């Protein structure tokens, strides 16, 4: 198989190996008290909370939101650029890219009395701004995890996101291509796949992401509906829950994952 | 209220 090598990412059970549309693959203790947060290796572009906003600051002493309460020094919500010149003495940090970098601050932050619970983070490509998320919950359906027009610019981080995500995560959706199973020395179609209806790419991309791997009942150790095939000419969206392993060319298809954006294309 | 915990370790309240 040949494309081995380049398939490698959309390995997501491998490349993530945690929930997608609810990450709580790890657990951690704060002064003695078992907590679930997110441990996913893979950064969920487009992913946001839902609250029935989120990056508001927690209510402190509750109409907040789930991100950390002020601070001096201000580290959350923070710029790259005010992240950078933070760890400015710090060449183990300085260099990261910007999410990568919004993880290793978030998880920057003990509170407790040497434990291992770090904070999920969010960063907003749209300012450029990282905010800690001081509530790791994601569903309590009150509030829902999804992928929205207003979340398209949003990047939902784990504590584990790795510093190279870039070549081993999925992010961008493959046009004129199609996800399928390497056979004999020639690609094959998903034999089968569950068809929901979609008008677009963004569509197909947020009922993937709605079925996708989820470590809570609405650890999935990153098993799930992770993938689609988007024929945007019948406007299908061909999700399926087994690991791709080559490409079909097709001009009728995208190849979408819960983990990729929404929109970009490559 | 968190501690830092890369080196130097501040605590920011």
């Amino acid at each position: 198989n040949p494309w081995t090598e380049y398939m490698a990412k959309y390995d997501i059970e491998e490349v993530h190996g945690s929930g997608i549309r609810v990450d709580l693959g790890e657990d951690a203790e704060v002064a003695g008290t078992q907590y679930r947060l997110p441990s996913g290796k893979c950064p969920v572009f487009g992913k946001g909370i839902i609250i029935e906003t989120f990056l508001k600051p927690v209510a402190t002493g509750k109409d907040g939101g789930f991100a950390f309460p002020p601070t001096n020094p201000l580290i959350s919500p923070m710029t790259l650029n005010g992240m950078r010149d933070f760890y400015k003495n710090n060449e183990y940090v300085k260099n990261l890219d910007e999410l990568t970098l919004c993880s290793r601050h978030a998880g920057n932050m003990n509170p407790d009395n040497n434990s291992n619970y770090k904070y999920p983070a969010v960063y907003d490509y749209n300012d450029k701004k990282c905010h800690i998320l001081y509530i790791a919950a994601q569903e309590n359906n009150c509030f829902r995890p999804a992928k929205d027009k207003l979340f398209e610019n949003y990047t939902y981080l784990s504590k584990n996101v790795v510093d190279n995500w870039e070549e081993v995560c999925p992010r961008k959706n493959l046009e004129n291509a199609k996800f399928g199973l390497w056979v004999d020395g020639n690609c094959e179609d998903i034999p089968h796949v569950n068809e929901f209806s979609a008008n677009d790419l963004f569509e197909c991309n947020k009922l993937v992401f709605e079925l996708s791997a989820s470590d809570q009942p609405k650890k999935s150790h990153g098993k799930g509906y992770n993938w689609g095939n988007y024929n945007r000419e019948t406007q299908k969206c061909e999700i399926f829950n087994v690991k791709p392993t080559c490409l079909i060319n097709n001009s009728s298809y995208i190849a979408t994952t819960a983990l990729s954006h929404p929109i970009e294309v490559e | 209220c968190w501690t830092t915990r890369m080196s130097p370790p501040m605590q920011i309240p």
